[PDB]
């Protein structure tokens, strides 16, 4: 509980994976910054 | 009492995660809380599974 | 109506008018439903019940009146 | 008015209030452009000269006197500005010799005019209907968003009374060219002291919530002449 | 205190017990406030209600 | 609240007392040139001489191209031009036919 | 290792994770914005088929989200968190559990929320919910219950970290400090806390008796039965004006404490104003009814309210002008923190400006509910928040970080958000001297080319946001390039014409807190020691 420096630990995720180089996970934070008005909309009319 | 040093003596001797204290209301709470928690989430989205698909075409 | 009718606001000068109406019909009504020959003490301030105040309440107090049911929170006697 | 594309300038008065309340409020922004420009010629003189600034001074803190002093000009200066202001309301808020009372009372998504003041034939009071024109109802000759059912007649020249209220949800009694907007609870009851000068055609709409078919509830208002108006109201 | 509130709860509160079986004789003068339309309501069974209490409306 | 200023010179001439190392000198030349006031002649000959116990010619370079733009004045320069010629007439730091051709 | 993301005892974990969830909530709003404005681009159905309840259900989403999901919680939680119990002196903060709680009650908002908007009744009568306006027979469904709850539940979290800053302030103050020379960020968070406190419990009384009247249906505020909405409208004005207030005054504290750090010299009447935002704070309970001068109050009423709302008006003068002095005299450095505080304070001028053009009561008759009205706030509300919060991070990156941040991209930035605010702002005068109808899918095409130019902004804006989320990569990706070589600013302020080289490389910082040089986070178990100053 008191073993983080501060230094690139304090971000909460993480930066190793090779499947998610922050490729993958920011990619879906591109997605889901569009995704929620886009389904708002396409739940009663058309985008 | 007679259990209170015990139970201090076992745990200073076997540190251990879920503190070893609720073993059968785990089993009861935590594979419930999965399954009847799935059972009772799923079917809410999943009923509108047969209207998904919708285009917004109308002729 | 040459922008004079009843000259200066003196009933109620202010532009909120709610409690306005009732009060107008009120004294109206006691005069008019008391004897049925003269209404000369009460003939001074139609407009006050005309114009001032919106004809649409009044109406619908004739009506609740006429049906012999009546909405507001007013007194028989 | 009417709104019209690329504008540049208020339209016509409809009102003597209107006109007064445009002048002072045309003073007042008089007064707030020059302090602006004051406030403005301060930055760019600042930036300018400390871009290259040798020293830091460090050493300056209150100055009581002229501290006070630029404490008190801002006092003495919204005094000046609202003396005008104070008139102006004192003026307005008071109903001086009003003649008639036109009231409205629109319903939910369209609007309701009722003339009670005036008499149609013997007693009887004059009241009618009107209701917006979508794209469909769009015919050669409407316009879109701006054309109702029925325009609304006023009496030119006499002092007018906007006896104003409303049904189920709060419907706004707009009109900027008579300067005049209200918005008028269910059940409560609200009226305004105006009058029109000139005759022309102004149009309106409903700056406030109503629901579904809020944004298709237009007010289209209208001046004549007195004999057409009055014949108007008795025919109607 | 209590014992005056319970003697007046036991004598004024108890004229409401026979409101069930009443002539319709001296019912209030009642207006728009009372017998307007409502929300539909499909849940349950019994008389259609949240709660069986069918003495709030006198008229069938 | 128009303070005495004399207080803080006689700061600087008892850190100047107590001085060990040319950082005391820069923290008095920035605490002195960050005043409104004006140093005459005498408190710049102590600020040069406190700048040249360590010998440090950069150092005069700054105390006079400092003096030569501390305070705008109204644009003070007859009497800039005399003091910077006595304050270099005393030593000696021929530095402006350097700098300024180019 | 997931305690520390879910479980955070310490306080920087909850900060930087409360401003992933603003600047979250914010690039959503910010894309629905300009949907938004694509669909008032041109008047029609161009994009989406009419829909007037669909136009209002993303109204409100919008008006709702920016207001609950952006400004609120980052801009105070992380520097209150993070400034007022650390430069103080304090070794850690107390009530941890109290934060995870308000953390682990959010989800239920965002998610209730959510679930209301995406709903086919849905509520949609904007940030006013003032019944009949708000009744259940126009917007069904359970979409006004999801939103009173979330509503509640942010209430509660926002009051208990309040309470906690407070008590904070209270106790946790070191020996070595008086109160009257508190720096002007404590007491603005002071003050601000206190607002908070006094202003909040009454919008949630209100929203608790709106969801009594949904849910129970009984007859408080409609109209039929003798209701009287309008106590339920006060209340909501003296939320948000005070909430005004809240989301003001923090940005002042922040612009205050940039300036104080980089021009190198004291604020000009640093305590006259403390003492000066401590009467806003005493006095901001008696301009809150400045918005109802149409609703039928009496003219000596009016007198009243606008006496008041034009006599509390000097402090906002008073702190332009502090400002200004404090940027006189002193080193002003081309940065960012300088352009951002400028650009802020001339905005809020011309907002100030437009607000005492509605201060006077007479002309409000003919100005009210206008379109000035809504641009007034809309200018006041952008530039302050938006900037306030672009300042923070471009000036507390590096001190929470410690990674060099790009001044190119950061300048261009500033220039595309700048640009973009300007066109759309500066047509808003003629807008208003002629009177568009507010809140109309369907929009007269007079202002055609006005609104273009607004949607030309707005994506402007948008690909500013573009380009925010790319910098954070790029100085995720490049900071140890940054600190290599210069692209990136490595001191905040330039050295003055007085600095020997070594002398400014080991006097780098002479601020009024350690926090510049504090060391990047250390572990939970920070000053172990208690501050000491005279
Ligand atoms: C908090 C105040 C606030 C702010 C900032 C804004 C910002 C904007 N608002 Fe809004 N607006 C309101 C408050 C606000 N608004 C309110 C109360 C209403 C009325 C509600 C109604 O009645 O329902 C309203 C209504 C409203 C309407 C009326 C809706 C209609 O009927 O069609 C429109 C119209 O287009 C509009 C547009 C905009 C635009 C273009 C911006 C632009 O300024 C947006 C630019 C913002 C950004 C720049 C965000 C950047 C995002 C980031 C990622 C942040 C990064 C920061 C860090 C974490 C480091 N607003
Ligand atoms: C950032 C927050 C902020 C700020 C600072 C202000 C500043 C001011 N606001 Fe505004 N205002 C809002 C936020 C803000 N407002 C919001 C959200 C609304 C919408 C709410 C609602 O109506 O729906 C609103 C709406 C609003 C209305 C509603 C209009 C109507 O009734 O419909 C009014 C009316 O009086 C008003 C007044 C003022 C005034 C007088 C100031 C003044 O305090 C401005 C202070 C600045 C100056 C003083 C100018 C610069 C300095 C000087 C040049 C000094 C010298 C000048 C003088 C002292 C005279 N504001
Ligand atoms: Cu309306
Ligand atoms: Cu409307
Ligand atoms: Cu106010």
């Amino acid at each position: 509980v008191h073993f983080k420096d501060g230094v690139y630990e304090n971000i909460p995720f993480k930066v190793k994976g090779r499947k998610t180089p922050y490729a993958l996970s920011h990619f879906g934070f591109f997605a889901i910054g569009f995704a929620v008005p886009f389904v708002a909309c396409y739940v009663q009319l058309k985008k | 009492a007679n259990k209170v040093i015990q139970l201090q003596k076992i745990f200073q001797s076997s540190t251990k995660p879920l503190w070893w204290r609720h073993p059968r209301s785990a089993l009861y709470l935590y594979p419930f809380y999965a399954i009847f928690a799935v059972a009772v989430v799923t079917p809410l989205l999943y009923i509108p599974n047969a209207i998904r698909g919708i285009k917004a075409k109308k002729a | 109506s040459p922008l004079h009718t009843v000259g200066f606001d003196a009933r109620f000068p202010q532009q909120n008018q709610t409690k306005h109406c009732w009060q107008s019909y009120v004294d109206y009504h006691k005069c008019v439903n008391m004897k049925g020959e003269d209404f000369a003490p009460c003939k001074v301030f139609w407009k006050t019940y005309n114009a001032l105040c919106p004809l649409d309440w009044i109406e619908k107090w004739d009506d609740q009146r006429e049906k012999g049911i009546f909405a507001g929170d007013i007194n028989s006697d | 008015d009417v709104p019209t594309p690329y504008a540049c300038y208020f339209q016509d008065s409809a009102t003597p209030n209107q006109e007064g309340i445009l002048e002072l409020h045309d003073n007042i922004m008089f007064y707030l452009l020059v302090i602006l420009g004051l406030v403005s010629w301060m930055l760019y003189t600042i930036v300018m000269t400390y871009s290259k600034n040798p020293i830091a001074y460090k050493y300056i803190k209150h100055g009581q006197t002229i501290e006070v002093i630029w404490t008190i000009f801002p006092a003495v200066i919204l005094l000046i500005i609202a003396f005008p202001s104070f008139i102006l309301l004192y003026l307005c808020d008071e109903v001086i010799s009003p003649a008639m009372t036109i009231k409205a009372i629109g319903y939910q998504w369209y609007w309701k005019y009722e003339y009670s003041d005036f008499i149609n034939d013997s007693g009887e009071t004059v009241e009618f209907e009107s209701y917006v024109i979508p794209d469909e109802l769009l015919e050669e000759g409407q316009l879109r968003l701006l054309d109702t059912d029925t325009s609304m007649v006023v009496p030119v020249d006499t002092h007018i009374r906007f006896v104003v209220t409303a049904a189920d949800v709060i419907h706004d009694f707009a009109i900027p060219s008579l300067g005049i907007k209200v918005d008028a609870t269910p059940g409560r009851l609200n009226q305004v002291s105006a009058l029109i000068q000139r005759e022309g055609v102004f149009y309106g709409a409903c700056s406030e919530l109503c629901g579904t078919g809020h944004a298709n509830m237009p007010i289209k208002i209208e001046a004549v002449s007195l004999p057409k108006f009055l014949e108007w109201l008795n025919e109607q | 205190t209590a014992v005056n509130t319970y003697f007046v709860e036991k004598e004024h509160a108890e004229h409401r017990e026979h409101l069930k079986h009443v002539p319709d004789s001296e019912w209030p003068r009642d207006y728009e406030f009372m017998n307007i339309r409502s929300k539909p309501f499909f849940w349950g069974d019994g008389d259609k209600t949240l709660f069986w209490n069918p003495v709030v409306n006198r008229h069938i | 609240d128009e303070e005495t200023f004399e207080e803080f010179t006689a700061r600087y001439e008892k850190e100047f007392d107590e001085a060990y190392d040319l950082f005391e000198v820069q923290r008095v030349l920035n605490n002195c040139f960050s005043y409104d006031l004006v140093p005459a002649p005498a408190v710049i000959e102590k600020a040069l001489r406190a700048a040249r116990r360590v010998n440090d010619l950069p150092t005069a370079i700054r105390v006079f191209e400092a003096l030569k733009y501390k305070v705008e004045n109204e644009d003070q320069y007859k009497a800039y031009l005399d003091e910077l010629k006595d304050v270099r007439q005393e030593l000696g730091v021929p530095l402006k036919e350097e700098l300024f051709p180019s | 290792m997931v305690q520390r993301w879910l479980y955070s005892t310490n306080a920087k974990d909850i900060a930087v994770l409360y401003f992933m969830l603003a600047i979250f909530s914010g690039m959503a709003g910010t894309a629905m914005s300009l949907i938004i404005r694509l669909e008032l681009a041109a008047p029609g159905s161009q994009y989406l088929h009419g829909n007037s309840q669909l136009f209002n259900v993303l109204v409100v989403g919008h008006a709702v989200l920016m207001i609950f999901f952006l400004v609120m919680p980052a801009l105070i939680g992380g520097f209150g968190n993070y400034l007022l119990p650390l430069m103080i002196g304090a070794t850690d903060t107390a009530f941890p559990r109290i934060n995870n709680i308000a953390f682990w009650v959010l989800p239920m908002g965002l998610v209730c929320l959510v679930t209301s908007t995406l709903v086919e009744s849905g509520a949609g009568t904007g940030w006013t919910v003032y019944p009949p306006l708000s009744s259940i027979q126009a917007h069904s469904g359970p979409s006004v219950d999801l939103a009173i709850f979330a509503l509640h539940l942010t209430s509660i979290s926002s009051l208990l970290g309040a309470i906690n800053f407070i008590v904070t302030t209270l106790n946790m103050r070191t020996n070595g400090m008086t109160m009257h020379k508190l720096p002007l960020f404590v007491w603005s968070i002071f003050i601000t806390a206190f607002l908070l406190l006094l202003s909040l419990p009454v919008l949630s009384a209100g929203i608790t008796m709106l969801l009594l009247d949904r849910n129970f249906n009984t007859s408080f505020f409609e109209v039929s039965g003798g209701g009287d909405p309008i106590l339920y409208e006060h209340l909501f004005w003296f939320f948000g004006h005070p909430e005004v207030y809240i989301l003001i005054i923090p940005g002042f504290g922040i612009i205050s404490h940039v300036v104080s750090t980089y021009s190198k010299k004291p604020v000009f009447g640093e305590i006259s104003m403390v003492y000066a935002m401590a009467s806003i704070g005493l006095l901001g309970f008696l301009v809150w009814s400045h918005h109802m001068y149409i609703v039928g109050l009496d003219a000596d009423t009016r007198a009243y309210f606008t006496s008041a709302t034009m006599i509390i008006a000097i402090p906002t003068g008073i702190k332009i002008f502090s400002w200004l002095a404090t940027i006189h005299g002193g080193s002003i450095r081309l940065a960012t923190p300088m352009l951002y505080a400028i650009a802020f304070l001339f905005l809020f001028t011309m907002g100030g400006l437009t607000g005492v053009a509605l201060a006077n009561a007479s002309l409000d008759v003919a100005f009210h509910d206008t379109y000035y009205v809504v641009g007034h706030f809309h200018y006041v509300l952008s530039m302050g928040a938006i900037f306030s919060l672009f300042a923070g991070y471009y000036y507390w990156s590096p001190q929470i970080l410690g990674l060099n941040y790009n001044e190119k991209l950061a300048q261009i930035q500033f220039w595309l958000i700048f640009i973009g605010a300007n066109v759309i702002f500066f047509p808003m005068h003629f807008l208003g001297i002629n009177g568009m109808p507010r809140r109309i899918p369907d929009y007269p095409d007079a202002f055609a080319g006005w609104n273009y130019v607004a949607s030309i902004g707005s994506f402007i804006a948008t690909l500013s946001l573009f380009l925010f989320i790319y910098i954070l990569y790029d100085q995720l990706v490049n900071g140890l390039n940054n600190k290599v070589n210069n692209k990136s600013v490595i001191y905040n302020k330039a050295p003055d014409f007085v600095e020997s080289n070594t002398i400014f490389n080991l006097n780098t910082v002479k601020s009024s807190s350690i926090e510049f040089l504090l060391t990047s986070p250390p572990a939970v178990h920070s000053f172990n020691t208690p501050a000491v100053q005279s």
